[PDB]
């Protein structure tokens, strides 16, 4: 019973529309460019990981670092307590040493 | 379609408005004045002068070589002492 | 008058390099008024599709980030305390009503706030990948140089019908040298089209080649794209970002 | 307006080798003109454009680095392309009478 | 190439077409199935199983290795040691002889690293870079070469050829501007003065036999014809070379790069050199 | 206070070049340090090896789990069959067996057992690449 009875409304997917024309675009921006603009400044995102990666205890370092006090504040008290969990588990926790 | 206009630096120096609470200290001091002087030459708007060091940061810094960096006299007699001494 | 376009770059002795049909967009039969004489490096190398698949890859991936993320146990509203005593309920034992297992609990490997994919290949590397796509639609015929990309009229149609008489593909990347001096009429008539996109030469890229079933280049924009990626063939390691001021580089 | 989609099928011409050593000598002359160089882009350029002109047949770009001399534009020239859809292609190939394939495309 | 017309011969290259190179992408290993799920590769009960097994270098309770051995100052100022890149005879004659390095003008730290011959780090305490005298028996280019310490072979070698070398000290600071002096014109600040060398290097840069920078220059013959009777070869007159304005050519000690004084502004946007002319302000910069 | 001035040419000869300088004609070859440029006009061998973009030999030692001794020849183009059997030919009097290689037809490299690495640079440059 864990199916469903009917088939779903069929899912178009309109693969020339302007953002999947123009995907890509300007990704050479450096090499094509002079080295103007990285290319990595063409991301759009949060500002703390605008080019820019790491797991999620880096992440959460990087976020309260750059934009913790802008945080609202039972957010930011979830952040500290997801970053004092983290440590705890990527420094005491795993399978290797 | 056509492509957006693609990215561009913005040209020309770019002077936070003081005033803002939200601009960034390291966007106001002289420092930044010289960093933009030093990208955009006469175009930046900075009064060349500012580059030196002010009267008092002369001194300041003068102090400090006075205090921290001996004279090659200095250096070579403290020297020719250590050297006697261990003789 | 032919249109005859010379190498300006120097050429490997060993190698010669490659042509195309210089084309027009003025008529429908202007398919060949001049011949160019295409850099073998840049449309002549090594068909390395893992290296396209590799540079098409980081294009998807790089800018992403994803958005999805759940609350663990310790995010979820309320389950602080402890349900029922350890012993003597007959029931598990569970130290809150929101761990994992419970409905309306938390997540326990869920993703988590919003994680970048960003990662750079090295920039040869990514000048190699346009190198190849550009061989790779010269090779199977889907590259065409144009004199230039000035129409007779800025209607769509007329584009449409001349690509479907020139036997094009579906869909076609129209490429100019800059944004601002691409002809008016090309512009007005690939604002309304779909599958006709035009990009100035900056935003040349090899997802967007491989979208696109023909690629259209200019004279200009060939000279410029071998100039480009030819300096990445015979530059010096970097002594600090290249935006900077260099000896010989604009 | 667009034209009649020109159809891709070409059969070589039988009179093919005289007409290209005309169409070379209205271009460019010695003795074995086979191996005339088309190093020279005007020349190259005024040789293949006639004899696109005249065959209703181009030499694609992906070939045209390889046209190295006129026995390379005679090699082209001479081999036949055909247009016709794989439907075709199988069902005139004088199919057995127990096969049958249909096309509904 | 063969490729290229195979490429001809095989359908359109698309984003539908594309395979990672084989052997680049190894499978994802994921605990579930009989092979990799059940104990998921952990073992059985445990402090490993749990993943609560102590830090990396206990042993346990036993007295770990790495603490029951005696502290001994094998890195004790490690940090404050200088570092000397080396720079072999050698690769000055390959860089040469490929023409990344001009021996027609003086060749100081900056030429080096412009024509890539030398990667300095002033920030990993770098002090410079050391003439090494490996390839000295094929050396044969006649070249003005400015580094912080030269070894006695070296010299003679270079000496031999015909040119100069003279061993110059540079502090963290200017020798960050020399060996990236564009970053630090950028950086819009006067060309600061180039330091003395500590205390403990001054008898070094004082030394003739070293041809410091700091050194008698009434003493460079003597020493020059030590080397020469030492190596056994015939001392050129460098004032008879053509050159030899290039070859003499040496920087100030308080100057960091050759034509340029201390205090001066370089703006590189119009090409323009600003320079000071308030009395206190050349006063400072001349000291 | 401030007194402009223009000897920027100071400054132009601490600009450093992004390209790499193609190296100077010399009147004897081989240079001081070894080095000869490729022979004009290229052999006329099936393969051609370009030479890196410093204008050395793409000959290099690799090494991997501390004891595989591997020697690559990397920027092959052409016959990198042809490649291989003029080097099994040429290095199987100095093994006395025939070199174990594998042939990257797509990277266009060709990858020797043992290290070679001096011997095949030499090689080539008789052969004039
Ligand atoms: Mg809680
Ligand atoms: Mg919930
Ligand atoms: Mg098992
Ligand atoms: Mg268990
Ligand atoms: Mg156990
Ligand atoms: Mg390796």
């Amino acid at each position: 019973i864990g199916i469903r009875l009917t088939l779903p409304p069929p899912k178009v997917v309109d693969r020339w529309n302007e953002k999947r024309a123009m995907f890509g675009v300007y990704d050479n921006i450096g090499i094509l460019g002079n080295f103007e603009k990285h290319p990595k400044e063409l991301i759009r995102g949060p500002i703390w990981l605008r080019g820019w990666k790491g797991n999620e205890l880096q992440r959460c370092i990087r976020k309260r670092k750059m934009v913790g006090s802008r945080m609202f504040a039972d957010d930011l008290h979830n952040l500290n307590k997801r970053i004092r969990y983290l440590y705890k588990h990527f420094n005491r926790h795993g399978k290797f040493r | 379609y056509r492509a957006r206009p693609p990215p561009r630096r913005r040209p020309g120096p770019r002077w936070p408005d003081p005033e803002d609470l939200l601009t960034p200290r390291w966007q106001l001091g002289p420092r930044y004045a010289a960093k933009q002087f030093a990208r955009y030459g006469a175009a930046s708007g900075v009064v060349p002068g500012s580059l030196w060091p002010s009267p008092e940061q002369l001194r300041e810094l003068e102090a400090e070589e006075r205090e921290w960096y001996p004279s090659l006299a200095t250096m070579q007699e403290s020297l020719r002492v250590k050297q006697l001494a261990e003789e | 008058e032919p249109v005859l376009r010379k190498v300006e770059l120097p050429v490997p002795t060993h190698r010669r390099p490659v042509q195309a049909w210089v084309e027009s967009l003025r008529g429908f039969e202007q398919e060949r008024v001049g011949l160019a004489d295409l850099h073998p490096d840049v449309f002549a190398t090594a068909p390395r599709l893992d290296i396209l698949h590799q540079v098409a890859m980081w294009q998807k991936n790089f800018k992403r980030i994803s958005y999805a993320k759940t609350k663990t146990r310790a995010e979820v509203r309320g389950g602080g305390r402890k349900p029922w005593p350890q012993k003597g309920t007959g029931r598990a034992r569970h130290g809150s009503i929101r761990s994992p297992l419970w409905r309306g609990g938390g997540v326990a490997h869920g993703p988590r706030g919003p994680t970048s994919y960003y990662y750079m290949l090295p920039m040869k590397v990514r000048a190699l990948g346009l190198k190849v796509a550009l061989t790779v639609k010269l090779a199977q015929d889907d590259l065409h140089i144009m004199d230039s990309l000035e129409l007779p009229t800025g209607d769509p149609q007329y584009l449409t019908e001349l690509a479907h008489y020139r036997r094009w593909g579906d869909s076609v990347l129209l490429v100019d040298l800059t944004h601002e001096e691409m002809p008016q009429s090309i512009v007005e008539a690939t604002s309304r089209l779909k599958t006709f996109n035009l990009i100035p030469a900056v935003g040349l890229n090899v997802h967007s080649m491989l979208k696109h079933q023909t690629l259209v280049l200019t004279l200009p924009t060939v000279a410029f794209l071998e100039d480009k990626l030819l300096w990445q063939d015979s530059r010096y390691r970097p002594l600090y970002p290249f935006s900077l001021p260099y000896s010989d580089f604009p | 307006v667009c034209p009649p989609l020109r159809s891709r099928a070409y059969t070589p011409p039988e009179d093919l080798q005289s007409r290209l050593e005309s169409y070379v000598k209205e271009v460019f002359l010695p003795s074995n003109w086979q191996d005339i160089s088309l190093e020279d882009s005007r020349l190259k350029f005024n040789l293949l454009a006639h004899l696109a002109d005249d065959l209703g047949h181009v030499v694609p770009n992906s070939r045209l680095h390889q046209m190295c001399r006129v026995r390379d534009v005679l090699d082209f020239y001479n081999v036949p392309i055909q247009d016709r859809s794989k439907f075709d292609e199988l069902s005139a190939s004088n199919l057995p009478p127990n096969l049958k394939i249909t096309w509904s495309y | 190439a063969r490729a290229l017309d195979l490429l001809r011969g095989l359908p359109r290259v698309s984003l539908a077409n594309l395979k990672p190179n084989p052997g680049s992408k190894k499978p994802e290993r994921r605990p579930r199935g009989r092979r990799r799920g059940r104990k998921c590769g952990r073992g059985h009960k445990g402090e490993r199983q749990r993943g609560t097994r102590p830090r990396l270098g206990f042993e346990g309770g036993q007295t770990p290795f790495y603490i029951r051995i005696p502290k001994y100052g094998f890195n004790e100022g490690h940090s404050f040691r200088r570092q000397y890149k080396p720079l072999s005879l050698n690769r000055l004659q390959y860089l040469i002889d490929l023409g990344r390095v001009d021996p027609s003008q003086p060749i100081d730290l900056t030429q080096l690293v412009n024509g890539r011959g030398v990667t300095i780090q002033p920030l990993k305490r770098d002090y410079g870079v050391q003439l090494v005298e490996e390839g000295a028996d094929t050396f044969t280019a006649k070249v003005n070469i400015e580094v912080q310490l030269a070894s006695e072979l070296a010299i003679a070698a270079i000496e031999k050829n015909g040119g100069v070398v003279t061993t110059a000290f540079y502090d963290p600071r200017s020798l960050d501007i020399v060996c990236k002096p564009v970053p630090f014109f950028l950086r819009g600040q006067p060309i600061p003065k180039r330091m003395l060398p500590p205390e403990e290097l001054v008898p070094y840069y004082t030394d003739a036999k070293n041809r410091g920078y700091l050194a008698d220059p009434a003493k460079f013959p003597e020493a020059r014809l030590e080397l020469a009777r030492k190596y056994g070869y015939i001392l050129p007159d460098i004032t008879k070379d053509e050159l030899f304005k290039m070859l003499c050519t040496r920087k100030d000690p308080r100057q960091i790069f050759f034509g340029l004084a201390p205090g001066w502004v370089v703006n590189m946007a119009d090409k323009k050199i600003l320079k000071p002319t308030d009395e206190n302000l050349l006063k400072y910069y001349t000291s | 206070f401030v007194e402009s001035v223009d000897e920027y040419q100071f400054v132009e000869r601490l600009l450093p070049a992004t390209r790499i300088p193609d190296p100077p004609k010399h009147e004897h070859y081989p240079t001081p340090s070894g080095w000869q440029p490729p022979r004009d006009p290229p052999p006329n061998l099936p393969y051609f090896v370009r030479r890196s973009r410093m204008h050395n030999i793409p000959v290099y030692k690799d090494i991997t789990h501390g004891n595989r001794q591997m020697t690559v020849i990397r920027k092959v183009e052409g016959d990198i069959w042809a490649l291989q059997k003029d080097v099994e030919d040429f290095l199987s009097p100095l093994l006395g067996k025939t070199p174990v290689t594998q042939v990257n037809e797509v990277t266009g490299t060709l990858r020797i057992k043992g290290y070679f690495d001096q011997e095949l640079k030499a090689w080539l440059l008789e052969k004039g690449f």
